């Protein structure tokens, strides 16, 4: 009876949360008219 | 070496009759097509392409 023993101790881990989401720009808004007209070019 | 050339194969089963341009690439990912497009300005003088495919 004999074994490879790995005795346990307070081991810090700084692993956490891996969670995802979209994405999106910052620099990412728009363009909107403020002067109503033709579009000409 | 250059932007860009598109081919086309039309429905038939054939490349259209010639070539596109490639305009360009718009980087943003489409949302619910999660999705580059590509948008290539073709001739169509001939009056076959038309819009929307």
């Amino acid at each position: 009876p004999a074994v490879g023993v790995v005795t346990v101790k307070t081991e810090p881990l700084q692993i956490t949360t891996e969670l995802p989401g979209r994405t999106s720009a910052y620099r990412i808004a728009e363009v909107r008219p403020q002067v109503s007209g033709i579009i000409l070019k | 070496n250059g932007k860009a050339k598109v081919s086309l194969i039309t429905s038939d089963g054939i490349k259209f009759p010639q070539d596109g341009t490639l305009e360009f690439s718009d980087v943003t990912v489409d949302q619910t097509t999660g999705s580059i497009t590509l948008r290539a300005i073709f001739p169509n003088p001939d009056h076959t392409m038309m819009p929307g495919m």
